[PDB]
RNA sequence: AGUAGAAACAAGGG
RNA sequence: CCCUG
RNA sequence: AGUAGAAACAAGGG
RNA sequence: CCCUG
């Protein structure tokens, strides 16, 4: 399936200012600012047929990019990931003959 | 409010909040932490010289 | 006014200055992705810019060394806290107006507090 | 005095996410969005020794800038007002000999 | 699919196209400062871009008229309601 | 790698 | 560099 | 205009 | 255009 069904877990917040349709990135950041239990990620169940350090680096990259939002003159509405090697491999870039 | 070294259990969000909360959780005796590391306040009139 | 100057300085990213070996002990990123130090060098020296998050990281994640010597060299200060801990207090007497060290707590404008040090 | 004391009125909202020091412009906008009774301003008690219409133009300009905040690629933290004629006069520009 | 096309189109600033005399009846800004129409002209014609806020502005603030000709023209629909 | 299933995508032309 | 979904 | 009160600000130099 | 609060 595209997403987990029984194993899904969510980080929850409360927004009393009922916005009809607001930017989702701010909501994601706010939900991530209610957790204080982060630690160093490590691989326990690997993907047999894939390069796992690329997945680990991808997670570290999203974590770093989210923090890089604070040191900006103006906050953006959408975040554009950098075309790094691990994202090049994971997203199957330059694979078509 | 100047050095942003709020308490460890206080729910104020800041750049140092994560590190201070982790340090508070690590320790066994929360009364030994410096006020600069999100510890409690122990000073009083009889202690203003130590 | 230095007070407001430091109020503004603490708002920046890396207001502290450190040496270059710091890069070998503490990492560039937190467990959540926050930056701790930057590649830029200080003007006029080879120092580097560091953020207070580095100080907290070192305090909660860093090498440990025995501190047995500290009480010995700072013996005078520790003697004071020992005497204060082991002292005994007394009733307050409101009347017209080892001991001098605590003078700010015993005497007052129009009151007297009984105090005998525990040492 | 620099601000009203007995005649003050405030538009109030709630922020359950206790931010130590956030951007006040967004708080201002969120507080503004809770009022649905605006109308066309007019002058009722004028200033005898000043050019009254400039104040009205300044108020309308501030409203226009607040609405322009929405049409931007990235949301800014501080809003620098355009150096207009009414702001040139109201802030006493080019009056020193 | 036209449905998602208009779902996107309504998300823009000025999806509607109107004539040029509109600039003379409704103002360029609301009582709160919201823009209603833009100076940019339509491509391939002289029409002017307008946001949906202009429609509601017209509905709540605009010229009034007496309508005693619509029902006569739409007699069948009114008869349908009257019978019901 | 992945989607997907009797044949395709994982970009094409100048 | 341009055009195309 | 405004701050302010026995003299000044309401930008200065190249 | 540069410098200075």
């Amino acid at each position: 399936s595209k997403f987990l069904l029984m194993d899904a877990l969510a980080l929850s917040i409360e927004d009393p200012s009922h916005e009809g349709e607001g930017i989702p990135l701010y909501d994601a950041i706010k939900c991530m600012k209610t957790f204080f239990g982060w630690k160093e990620p490590n691989i326990i169940k690997p993907h047999e047929k894939g390069i796992n350090p690329n997945y680990l680096l991808t997670w570290k990259q999203v974590l770093a990019e989210l923090q890089d939002i604070e040191n900006e003159e103006k906050i953006p509405r959408t975040k554009n990931m950098k075309k790094t090697s691990q994202l090049k491999w994971a997203l199957g870039e330059n694979m078509a003959p | 409010y100047t050095y942003r070294c709020h308490r460890g259990d206080t729910q104020i969000q800041t750049r140092r909040a994560f590190e201070l909360k982790k340090l508070w959780e690590q320790t066994r005796s929360k009364a030994g932490l410096l006020v600069s590391d999100g510890g409690p306040n122990l000073y009083n009139i009889r202690n203003l010289h130590i | 006014n230095p007070a407001l100057r430091m109020k503004w300085m603490m708002a920046m990213k890396y207001p502290i200055t450190a040496d270059k070996r710091i890069m070998e002990m503490i990492p560039e990123r937190n467990e959540q992705g926050q930056t701790l130090w930057s590649k830029t060098n200080d003007a006029g020296s080879d120092r580097v810019m560091v953020s207070p998050l580095a100080v907290t990281w070192w305090n909660r994640n860093g090498p440990t060394t025995s501190t047995v010597h500290y009480p010995k060299v700072y013996k005078t200060y520790f003697e004071k806290v020992e005497r204060l801990k082991h002292g005994t207090f007394g009733p307050v007497h409101f009347r017209n107006q080892v001991y001098i060290e605590v003078l700010h707590l015993t005497q007052g404008t129009c009151w007297e507090q009984m105090y005998t040090p525990g040492g």
